[PDB]
RNA sequence: GCCCUUCGGGGCAUUUGGUCAAUUUGAAACGAUACAGAGAAGAUUAGCAUGGCCCCUGCACUAAGGAUGACACGCUACUCAAAGAGACGCUA
């Protein structure tokens, strides 16, 4: 038998965080909003939706600065550069889009996914885009060339997320096949695979400060350490489809679930300091419920959602809460914990 | 090396080796065969 | 980036000037292109420009030289060394299963993956064990000149299937000009037609109705040239046993 | 036998090296696992033990792959680093 | 050498084991080298042939009872019929007050 | 051969066709295992094994087609590879625990056993080895599997089903220590309050 | 070496013992005439199905491979290979012994070609 | 069918006629195993 | 050949060329001819896609066509049982 740790110093205690509240919900898209990108300012940030639109929104006000268009199919990804003044789009109708922002023009197109693109991420120091799609590929592009330099093939599913960070493993595909695949930049190789999800795996996220991050399907989050790709924890008790996530600079996953659900968990213990269920915009149906995109601010104080019922929801942390009015209900079990 | 029956060490060589020089006007030589794709790389322990 | 060539195949000049072509041709086994290396050999100032037929993939599939495509360890052809030797040819030799072998094993077959020594040594103790109412003896009559002029031909018998017709040929050279020689090893017949009587003549004397060639025994007569046809198992038998009681 | 000495006791048994291992004493060739007549010729694999000592399985799920490639092929993978026995401080920096 | 054979002060024969090849052929390096006889290897074929058996006896069994037309006909074909039986199996009790309509020739 | 070829054809045109059917690979691979062309199946094999790495039933298939033509070694290197694939399916344990019960070589089960618990199945796996160890006498080594069964799966259950065995196979004292065992780590972990 | 005419068919076969005479025979001869107007269909032959031909073609294969090896053998131990010579199998006996009594030294051993082998090398 | 009945019709009157079907576009599944994938070795050996 | 010279001697110039010219036997493509005859559960039909060891025309390998270009329409045991009676009989 693997031995365990008996030190009950495995279980970190919980950090105190305040619970979240609904601040605002913006009505204007005629689709299911399914991007969302904060400008590296904090004064705007993009949402692309089913309408096939790229809406640019105030963020202090929520007040729809432009709309642009140019895409014919849902947009899926949206990146805001910054160290250029470019935003990136890929769509369900395999355009990938780079669009200059001192002209509000469509710049660039990066053509060679062979079917909706799903996801799209700017490296964090190289000039490099990562695009994800239907076709079971993650196409690397340089920015400059529109050059496919790289095809990471491997996955039998469609690639649905995808991380970049400066160190290896550099890229970071998760797919609708259960597989996650950590792939070194500079070779176009498999470092490694995750196959511990059960279902296809919709959501990946990164830790701002530490070297670690987080996978999600369905019932099921799963925390890794870089660059070995050893399984650190598990976030338990979101019973649905997980299409996204969102880590705190003060250690916040948020994850939303398709059937309009939220949790709001302490990122180094594994707690679940908050439950939350979403409510649909009127007129719509109950199966319209659901959060289909999110991401937090630079500040970390609002989490931006995109849902299924076109709407915009801004989420505050509740400012009057402390740790006597909300505390911490975790306790170290004594559970062998069957894995 | 020692090579087809007899075994006499042969002297070292020194070996010239230049670019051919080609016809600026020559077209691409060999068509493009479509090769289905290979097997792809053992798949890992499935960790459910 | 450079070839395996061996030294029959380079120049005996210890300084080699060798051209170097990127896709220069497609190789001679895969059909894949391949880079092709060139240099002039030792016939100066008209020959061939020597050049590697095969790749290099190629050419570690069967141990050979990328020129003359011979064995690197006997300077033995490929099929010839494969079928005495039983060797296992590392490879498929169909026309799609080539390229699908080469784009899948290219990286292991670079290190030795995918040493006869010992099987030569076998082919050689196989070798060392190599397991391969009767006529009168001849009177006076067979090898005494017939009196038409016009009997030319001189009749074998006797001739087992290791000997060639080439020593047939120079055996009965000294004697005169052979105009024709025809050698049924599966009849085991043989018919000698000079060009002069005289020839004929003399191979009848020295010969006189027995000859060995090779450790063969043979018989000879005087004979009017006839055909070989569709002839009898048990008919080629005796005559094999008469070829054998030409020395009793 | 013993080793005060050897001599004058010739290995006629397969069983006379103990386990095996041909003794120096005897100047007669030994053979502690008979004719080598024929060569192995046998395609299995090299089989390896652990540190705690049992036939070690992850030659399996290697096969094929290179060392720097990172497989999970053990329950030990399902287990939090936190708690996965040997794991006292772990740096978890960038 | 691996086993040792001792007789013990109660002069019984106890034997001990150095390693664990014995017990599990686990650290016994010739778990390879296990050669099963003619008659264990007979009876697992012939298991498996049984199990083959009854699996061509139950598919004929199953084309046999599919093969009989009791009760009403509305199919025209083999793939059709089972796919009637098969909305038959879901839809009875969800269709049999219109089943009881359309027998009846009257009210719904 | 023309019958050969023909099939072959026809067979690679219906893989090429759809890949994703099982039913394709199945019957090709049965076919070339008809006409003893067994080098040939393991080939459709493996490759129908490169389009579906974790299907189970084609893993059961070419165990079962590798078993049922005598070839031993080559089904225990399968079953390794099924196993070593996917650790939990239960079905491929419980069938290469079976073959290797069948011809013989107790130890060889009881390794494959030892490695199953390695991986912590569930107690159906354990009452298997339990069951095993009783069948043929070893009833020590039966008493080590309660102790790593306890371990992995510390219900009362468990403990219950080792108390009986001890009553069984054992002395009185060993079903005190039993019960007193059960109730301590019960006490300890689940509290002085929550002891079924 | 062997011309088979195979008569009533029109057909012989004519095998060469150099295959540079078999080339240039096949070149020299295509599209000529016997002795009559007539054009020969001089190709390269398939395989001779007689059993005969076949275990032929595979034995004169053998010795020229074994000629190779001979070739590249020294002369001591290709005559130690074959022993059909009982002096050379005394010289193995006596050879392959190295002072250790009952050892008839292996061939990997014994018939081996390099600077650090233990034999007379070469 | 019917051309099988007049080639065993036509193999009977001596002669041995050839029957190809090698179309163009057309692969070898007879010549060697269609993309051969051997069975990966493991702790047994399978020489036998 | 020429130049230099202390007539002893020395200097300048330095290895081309994947090509047999030679059409039967180192590999072109049809058409005519005969034959079959354009998909969507009655008949007649506009289409757009999907998959790749199927292509053609095209600069288009980020058009548009080639019958919606053709092709697909097949074939079908196996992760595989449990009952409660009765019973030629087995058997405790
Ligand atoms: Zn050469």
């Amino acid at each position: 038998l693997v031995r365990r740790s008996e030190s009950l110093l495995a279980q970190p205690r919980p950090d105190w965080h305040p619970p979240w509240k609904l601040m605002r919900v913006i009505s204007g898209h005629l689709g299911w909003v399914r991007a969302l990108a904060v400008e590296p300012n904090n004064q705007w940030f993009a949402s692309g939706a089913g309408d096939r639109t790229i809406k640019i929104w105030d963020l202090a006000s929520g007040q729809l600065r432009l709309t642009l268009t140019g895409h014919i199919s849902t947009v899926r990804g949206l990146a805001v550069s910054p160290r250029h003044p470019y935003m990136f789009s890929c769509g369900e109708d395999k355009m990938v889009k780079c669009w200059d922002l001192e002209t509000n023009k469509v710049i660039r197109h990066y053509h060679g996914h062979l079917s909706g693109v799903y996801t799209l991420k700017l490296h964090p120091t190289l000039d490099v885009l990562v695009t994800g799609g239907r076709d079971g590929v993650a196409r690397v592009w340089d920015m400059r060339t529109r050059s496919n330099v790289h095809v990471l093939s491997g996955h039998t599913g469609t690639v649905a997320d995808l991380v970049c960070q400066e160190a290896d493993p550099q890229v970071i595909t998760g797919s609708l096949d259960s597989t996650v695949r950590m792939w070194d930049l500079a070779a176009g190789k498999t470092m490694g695979v995750l196959t511990h999800h059960k279902k296809g795996v919709r959501a990946l996220v990164t830790h701002p400060t530490e070297f670690t991050f987080a996978t999600a399907s369905t019932g099921s989050i799963k925390q890794w350490k870089c660059p070995e790709g050893a399984f650190m924890q598990n976030f338990e008790g979101h019973n649905a489809i997980i299409n996204t996530l969102a880590v705190n600079d003060q250690n916040v996953l948020f994850s939303g679930g398709d059937n309009g659900s939220m949790s709001f968990w302490d990122w180094k213990s594994g707690y679940r300091f908050q439950s939350l269920d979403t409510t649909a915009q009127p007129g719509s149906l109950d199966a319209e419920l659901g959060i289909m995109s999110s991401t937090f601010d630079m500040s970390g104080a609002r989490l931006i959602t995109g849902e299924a019922d076109k709407t915009i929801k801004i989420w505050k942390e509740d400012t009057t809460a402390t740790p006597e009015t909300h505390p911490i209900e975790w306790k170290p079990s004594l559970v062998r914990r069957k894995y | 090396s020692a090579q087809m029956g007899n075994n006499t060490k042969k002297q070292e060589r020194i070996i010239k080796i230049v670019e051919r020089q080609r016809d600026p006007m020559e077209p691409p030589k060999f068509k493009h065969k479509k090769i289905p794709r290979g097997p792809p790389s053992p798949p890992p322990p499935v960790m459910h | 980036d450079f070839p395996s060539v061996c030294e029959n195949c380079l120049p005996e000049n210890p300084y080699v000037k060798m051209l170097k072509e990127d896709y220069g041709a497609e190789c001679k086994l895969c059909t894949r292109p391949f880079t092709v290396f060139s240099w002039a050999g030792d016939g100066r100032a008209h020959g061939r420009k020597k050049r590697t037929n095969i790749c290099l993939t190629c050419a570690r599939l069967k141990n050979a030289c990328q020129c003359c495509i011979m064995d690197l360890q006997f300077g033995l052809p490929i099929v010839i060394r494969d079928k005495a030797l039983e060797l296992i040819a590392p490879g498929p030799q169909s026309e799609i299963n080539r390229e699908y072998f080469a784009q899948n094993n290219e990286r292991a077959i670079e290190e030795g993956r995918a040493k006869t020594d010992e099987k030569a040594r076998e082919l050689l103790r196989r070798l060392a064990n190599s397991k391969p109412a009767a006529l009168p003896p001849p009177g006076p009559k067979d090898w005494l000149p017939p009196a038409d002029k016009s009997i030319m031909s001189l009749f074998i018998t006797g001739i087992e299937d290791d000997l060639p017709e080439w020593k047939i040929r120079d055996f009965f050279k000294q004697y005169g000009k052979i105009k024709s020689l025809v050698v049924s090893h599966m009849t085991h017949c043989a018919f000698v037609n000079y060009e002069t009587r005289e020839g004929a003549e003399k191979a009848a004397t020295e010969l006189k109705g027995r000859a060995v060639i090779a450790g063969c025994p043979l018989r000879i007569r005087w004979s009017i040239p006839r055909p070989i046809g569709t002839m009898n198992k048990e008919e080629r038998a005796e005559m094999l046993r008469d070829g054998r009681s030409a020395f009793p | 036998p013993p080793y005060p000495n050897r001599a004058g006791w010739r290995p006629r048994a397969p069983e006379d090296f103990g386990d095996g291992g041909a003794f120096p004493e005897i100047p007669v060739a030994q053979y502690p696992w008979g004719k080598n007549d024929s060569s192995s010729k046998s395609n299995a694999l090299v089989v390896q033990v652990d540190s705690e000592g049992k036939v070690d399985y992850t030659a399996i799920a290697r096969q094929g792959h290179s060392s720097d490639r990172i497989i999970h092929a053990s329950f030990k993978d399902l287990i939090p680093l936190r708690q996965r026995a040997e794991a006292g401080q772990i740096d978890l920096s960038r | 050498g691996t086993l040792d054979i001792i007789e013990t002060e109660d002069g019984e024969m106890i034997a001990v084991d150095k390693d664990g090849t014995f017990f599990s052929t686990a650290n016994a390096t010739d778990f390879a080298q296990h050669k099963p006889d003619k008659a264990a290897v007979d009876r697992l074929v012939a298991d498996l042939r049984k199990a083959e058996e009854a699996s061509l006896k139950r598919r004929r069994e199953k084309l046999a009872k599919s093969g009989e037309e009791h009760g009403d006909v509305t199919y025209i074909n083999e793939k059709n019929k089972q796919f009637n039986a098969k909305l038959a199996r879901f839809y009875n009790k969800y269709t049999a007050e219109i089943r009881d309509s359309f027998e009846r020739g009257t009210m719904v | 051969k023309e019958y050969q070829g023909r099939k072959r054809r026809e067979f690679e045109d219906y893989i090429r066709r759809n890949r994703l059917r099982l039913q394709n690979w199945f019957q090709y691979a049965q076919w070339e295992l008809e006409q003893k062309e067994f080098a040939r199946a393991r080939s459709i094999f493996e490759r129908a094994l490169d389009v579906h790495p974790n299907n189970t039933q084609l893993w059961i298939r070419y165990i079962e087609a590798e078993l049922k033509n005598r070839n031993i070694n080559h089904a225990r290197n399968l079953l390794d590879r099924a196993v070593t694939r996917l650790p939990r399916v239960s079905k491929l344990w419980y069938k290469y625990v079976y073959v290797m019960e069948m011809l013989g070589d107790i130890p060889g089960t009881r390794q494959v056993f030892d490695r199953w618990m390695k991986w912590e199945p569930d107690e159906d796996a354990w009452n298997a080895y339990i069951k095993l160890e009783k069948r043929y006498g070893e009833y020590e080594r039966a008493r080590q599997i309660f102790a790593a069964y306890t371990q992995v799966h510390p219900e009362p259950r468990t403990w219950l089903k080792w108390a009986k065995f001890e009553e069984e196979f054992g002395t009185a004292d060993m079903v005190r220590d039993v019960f007193q065992s059960a109730i301590q780590y019960i006490a300890e972990t689940l509290g002085d309050d929550a002891v079924d | 070496e062997r011309i088979r005419v195979l008569n009533n068919r029109g057909v012989a076969f004519i095998t060469y013992t150099n295959e540079a005479n078999a080339q240039f025979a096949k070149e020299a001869m295509a599209h000529q005439s016997l002795d009559h107007n007539e054009i020969l269909n001089v190709r390269w032959a398939t395989a001779d199905p007689n059993p005969l031909a076949q275990k032929r073609e595979q034995r004169r294969i053998e010795e020229q491979a074994a000629e190779a090896i001979r070739r590249a053998l020294p002369a001591e131990f290709v005559a130690e290979i074959e022993g059909k010579d009982p002096e050379a199998r005394k010289r193995r006996k006596l050879e392959s012994s190295y002072g250790l009594e009952g050892y008839e030294a292996p061939d990997a051993v014994h018939f081996a070609r390099g600077p650090n082998a233990v034999n007379p090398r070469g | 069918l019917a051309a099988l009945q007049k080639r065993r019709e036509l193999k009977t009157a001596g002669i041995n006629i050839k029957i190809t079907t090698r179309k163009k576009g057309q692969m070898d599944y007879n010549a060697d195993i269609p993309f051969e994938k051997k069975p990966a070795p493991g702790f047994y050996d399978t020489t036998e």
